[PDB]
RNA sequence: AUAGAUGAGUUUGGUGAUGGCUCUGAUUGAACACU
RNA sequence: GACUAAUUACGUGCCAGCAGUCGCGGCAAUACGUAAGAGACUAGUGUUAAUCAUCAUAAAUAGGUUUAAAGGGUACUCAGACGGAAAAAUUCGCCCAAAUAUAGGGGACAAUUUUUCUAGAGUUUUAUGUAAGAAGGUCGUACUCUAGAGUGGAGAGAUAAAAUUCUGUGAUACCUAGGGGACGGGUAAAGGCGAAGGCAAUCUUUUAUGUAAAAACUGACGUCGAAGGACGAAGGCAAAGGGAACAAAAAGGAUUAGAUACCCCAGUAGUCUUUGCAGACAAUUAUGAAUGCCAUAGGUUAGAUUUUUAAUUUAGUCUAUAAAUGAAAGUGUAAGCAUUUCACCUCAAGAGUAAGGCGGCAACGCAGGAACUGAAAUCACUAGACCGUUUCUGACACCAGCAAU
RNA sequence: CGCGGCUCUGAUUAGUGUUAAGUCGAAAUACGGUUCGUGUAGUGGAAGUUGCACGGGACUUAUCAAUGUUGAACAAUACGA
């Protein structure tokens, strides 16, 4: 046995009996810890006592031996499959950037799919799609195909404003007299330069290496 | 194909020769020397360049130690979450 | 048969080993007499029969099974409820008595002997804690509900 | 039986085995085979 | 091979439950004292599982591989003369079970004449 | 019949086991030695 | 002396002696022999012999068998033990409950038996996969033999180094054309198959289990199993073949103080084929078979299901753990918790020996003591030391150089 | 009287036990200096030793030639060990 006998849930049993009575027998027990009142009404909790967890699908009916009943299951939900279905149709939208980052954990309270795609406090992106999808699938009584094309066109409206905004953004402001800094496009191919040359260095030494390596052959 | 196996409890998780071995350089040199006067000869003409060249060896100076390579260090960090565990 | 008994005996010693909450049993008319024994002397927690899978457990005791027919006879099984206590299970050991190789049976004078930590037969005294059920004719009984009622018979298992 | 006291036993079957050799002729003639 | 999953055939379609329920004139066995008989649901298959079926399989394997060990160097196979001594065991214990659920029933006589399966292939000990 | 269940010495460089030997208790239709 | 209540002095010096066990005695002995004291029982006190207990030390109550005594080489199986579900008849077993209890009551359980049930055990649906087995035939790399009035023309092979040895009657080396035997390269893996022993080139033929998924079918038909019988590695015996290679024996050459040996030149049984005998193995997982059950992780084998990408899942196998268990090492699909059954064990040594007996052609196998002699044998671990052990680290320890004996 | 059993004895001969101070080797325990044991068959004054298959109660005692990264510029009221 590599562990150890931990008594932490008796702390309070085994001190109570210590402070009961005197080790000079004959004499008042002197006053007990300072702690020994305070946890007096609240015992430990129960623990190591393997529970029936939680079952988020059907379990098997068919199975007359099952296993791993004591094994918490996979949570799933009906969204789960139309997200799967989305973002397989749309890779490159893994591309935008998206925070799991909760603030306040508050922001399921204002979405109300009735409205549009557009809500307060997410992003437009797949999810939106997704919920919305789904709102219409079992409110509206529609069809998975017929859900997922509704709301996914409302999805591509949304998106062209958002890149022909960039586009007049940039051009009206230079009619003003507005400049700006280097673009993405420009940035990129500066830092392959400098890779680049790092390869050709490289490139150089080992083709010399082989030179003087067949020097040795004959 | 398999993949590879998650290493048993092993005592300690390190390489033996961290820092690769330096060979003599001109013990080379000298295998050419003493090729040369297998087939030219002892007392030949173009074996001067060649033994010129051991002489030069000897009296350049060796080079200096390379740093040493801390990878045993991250070994034993990981080692626990690498493997099984360790043992003792 | 008393193997079923045996077998009962050893699981529940090794389900409370592993400090499970539930426990399955096979549906016989002889393991549920020696649960009921167990429930009414205060070792488990609960008793329903169901099938391969245990039941709700926030309603355990509402759970209403299903009637047992030829069916789903082969499916059906009783479900215990262990029960822990102060970091420590309420029904540790279970050393059976009477084994299929021998069945040992114990007299009125001789269960009156051991209710008091006195050995009597192949069987030793009882001491605080530990409690022995006998099988009788008025059912699987307690050694000391036995007792009070004048009857002997075949000793099962000694719970500590 | 570690390899040490199987090694006592090693001699006594040889010394055995190598005794009826030596003395199989002389049980021969007495019919004590 | 062929002939195997033939012969199995055969025994399902001779000594079948299924088709023996009509051709036999007695093949239930007698009915007990105060036992009275009762319908029962029909059977979904064919009837495979029955000992008469199974007895009959075991006699048509038992009959290639004793034909096999007695062949030419019928002898040098020494590692199935216990697969001849294991299906002879296991005809014995359905037999031996057979017997004395049937106690008698023309079923059960069926099968003895047909097969010619003789009282020492289940009452004693099979030696080989 | 409800008080009745007990150990000690000795293997090893040392420890824990296994396993015998011996002592601790009671006794004899007893013998012998000193009384 | 300690066990075991109770001390010094002198004498003796591994001598004389004491001793139930461990032990004591070799010149300042708490242990021997005297003296005094002390502890204790008491007309009894000690000793010897025996009996019970000590001893769970033959364990029915109530043991144990991986590493310590002790798992059978193997599992098909007669006898014999033991073994499902829901009811019923009988016994009145079991209980009240005795006094070896007339006559009754109670019905859970038990015995015989009857009727139903499908969870154990089986059958069918060509599974997949697979070095279980057997028959009849072949394949190939190398080896070897013969032939070429082959080419070539003095060495070759062996070993740490050599010798014996091969070669001018032409070797080694390089080829050509035939012949002959046994062997099984890669694939190849913690892989797989059989009851085990064991099974690895290939084609056809032939054979029993087992595993997965679904349905259907029989309806407890099950597990273990003394004995008998069957199978059983290498070696060995018998007969007839075969005979390239390897190789006990026999023999030679070296090494060595000596060399039976280890090494080397060669070499017969034997290994192989067919028919029998034989039955011993570290026949091992140092762990009998089978059933019920207990928490996880990482691989892996043959399938199945699926949103076949990757996850669930059945049956195996192997590592590392938890609870636990164990003397500990460790195990952890069991060496755990329980159960069934068979085999086996009861201090060491003598001894798996003797005698009688059975089996066998023989070798030998099965079975199986006692006398004499002991207080110890035996297992795991721990820390050291040692290693013609690994990796290091210091030292005129060594290399090198100078000088000296 | 014969047959069988049993007891004692027997030239001759075998095994084993005990016995510190003898002799001949150096077999095992470390890779014990030829890996050690199991079976079997030979061989040698003796311990030993050889052939054939088998066991680990011996090599899991295992520890990188994948040599180990410009993984998105810079500047700001952003950023500040
Ligand atoms: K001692
Ligand atoms: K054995
Ligand atoms: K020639
Ligand atoms: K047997
Ligand atoms: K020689
Ligand atoms: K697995
Ligand atoms: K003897
Ligand atoms: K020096
Ligand atoms: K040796
Ligand atoms: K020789
Ligand atoms: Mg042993
Ligand atoms: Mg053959
Ligand atoms: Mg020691
Ligand atoms: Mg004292
Ligand atoms: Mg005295
Ligand atoms: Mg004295
Ligand atoms: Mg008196
Ligand atoms: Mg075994
Ligand atoms: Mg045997
Ligand atoms: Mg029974
Ligand atoms: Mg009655
Ligand atoms: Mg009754
Ligand atoms: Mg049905
Ligand atoms: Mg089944
Ligand atoms: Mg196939
Ligand atoms: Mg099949
Ligand atoms: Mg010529
Ligand atoms: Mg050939
Ligand atoms: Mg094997
Ligand atoms: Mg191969
Ligand atoms: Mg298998
Ligand atoms: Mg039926
Ligand atoms: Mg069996
Ligand atoms: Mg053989
Ligand atoms: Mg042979
Ligand atoms: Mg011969
Ligand atoms: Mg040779
Ligand atoms: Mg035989
Ligand atoms: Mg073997
Ligand atoms: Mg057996
Ligand atoms: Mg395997
Ligand atoms: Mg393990
Ligand atoms: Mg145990
Ligand atoms: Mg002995
Ligand atoms: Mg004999
Ligand atoms: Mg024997
Ligand atoms: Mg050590
Ligand atoms: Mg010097
Ligand atoms: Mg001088
Ligand atoms: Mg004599
Ligand atoms: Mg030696
Ligand atoms: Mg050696
Ligand atoms: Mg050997
Ligand atoms: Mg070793
Ligand atoms: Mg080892």
């Amino acid at each position: 046995g590599k562990g150890r006998i931990f008594q932490a849930a008796k702390v309070y049993q085994r001190a109570s009996e210590a402070a009961a009575t005197n080790i000079v027998s004959g004499l008042p027990p002197r006053n007990p810890p300072l702690w020994l009142k305070a946890i007096e009404s609240i015992p430990p909790a129960e623990i190591n006592t393997r529970p029936y967890p939680i079952q988020h699908s059907p379990p098997n009916p068919r199975a007359r031996k099952p296993r791993n009943l004591f094994r918490p299951t996979k949570i799933v939900y009906p969204e789960d499959e139309l997200r799967r279905d989305f973002y397989r149709d749309h890779p490159w939208e893994l591309a935008r950037p998206r925070m799991i980052i909760e603030l306040d954990g508050k922001d399921a309270r204002f979405l109300d799919w009735s409205k549009g795609l557009r809500q307060r406090g997410i992003p437009l992106s797949g999810e939106s799609v997704v919920q919305r999808q789904l709102w219409l699938m079992e409110n509206q009584g529609m069809t998975k195909q017929e859900a997922y094309d509704k709301a996914r066109h409302e999805f591509y409206k949304l998106r062209q404003l958002e890149q022909m905004e960039r586009r007049i953004a940039v051009e009206e402001a230079r009619m003003v007299g507005g400049y700006f800094g280097k673009d993405l496009l420009t940035v990129g191919m500066e830092l392959e330069n400098k890779t680049y040359e790092s390869w050709k260095k490289w490139a150089t030494t080992e083709i010399a290496r082989q030179e003087s390596a067949r020097a040795s052959m004959y | 194909p398999n993949k590879p196996i998650r290493l048993p409890p092993l005592k300690q998780l390190r390489v033996r020769q961290a820092n690769k071995a330096e060979e003599n350089p001109c013990i080379a040199v000298m295998s050419s020397v003493l090729a040369c006067w297998a087939s030219a000869g002892y007392n030949s003409a173009g074996c001067a360049t060649v033994e010129n060249a051991l002489r030069a060896c000897m009296d350049a100076p060796k080079p200096a130690p390379k740093p040493n390579n801390t990878i045993n260090y991250h070994l034993s960090r990981f080692q626990e979450r690498l493997t099984q565990g360790k043992s003792k | 048969g008393i193997q079923q008994i045996t077998n009962m005996c050893s699981h529940l010693q090794n389900a409370s080993r592993a400090r499970l909450g539930l426990t399955s049993l096979p549906n016989t008319k002889y393991n549920l007499a020696l649960a009921l024994a167990l429930h009414r002397a205060g070792f488990i927690s609960s008793i329903t029969r169901g099938g391969p899978h245990p039941p709700t457990p926030e309603a355990l005791m509402t759970y209403e099974p299903e009637p047992v027919t030829s069916a789903n006879v082969a499916t059906r099984r009783l479900w215990v409820g262990l029960k822990y206590w102060n970091e420590e299970p309420v029904l540790k050991e279970l050393k059976p008595i009477s084994k299929p190789s021998r069945l040992v049976t114990a007299s009125l004078e001789q269960l009156n002997r051991v209710a008091r930590g006195f050995p009597a037969g192949y069987m030793k005294g009882l001491q605080l804690g530990e409690c022995l059920f006998v099988n009788t004719d008025r059912g699987v009984l307690e050694v000391r509900e036995a007792v009070e009622r004048k009857v002997g018979g075949l000793v099962l298992c000694k719970v500590k | 039986i570690s390899v040490r006291r199987q090694k006592k036993l090693k001699i006594k079957k040889k010394k055995y085995k190598k005794l009826m050799r030596r003395t199989r002729n002389e049980r021969r003639k007495q019919d004590r085979l | 091979k062929d002939r195997k999953h033939a012969n199995i055939r055969r025994c399902i379609e001779t000594f079948g439950r299924h088709i023996t329920d009509q051709s036999l004139e007695r093949p239930t066995p007698p009915l007990a004292r105060g036992v009275e008989p009762k319908p029962q649901p029909v059977r979904a298959g064919p009837d495979t599982g029955s000992s008469e079926v199974q007895i009959a399989i075991l006699t048509s394997k038992i009959r290639a591989l004793s034909k096999a060990l007695e062949g030419h160097g019928g002898n040098r196979d020494k590692n199935n003369k216990r697969s001849l001594r294991r299906l002879c065991h296991k005809r014995q214990r359905l037999l031996r079970y057979m017997e004395r659920k049937e106690r008698g029933s023309g079923r059960w006589h069926h099968m003895l004449e047909t097969l010619g399966l003789t009282p020492a292939t289940w009452k004693g000990q099979i030696t080989l």
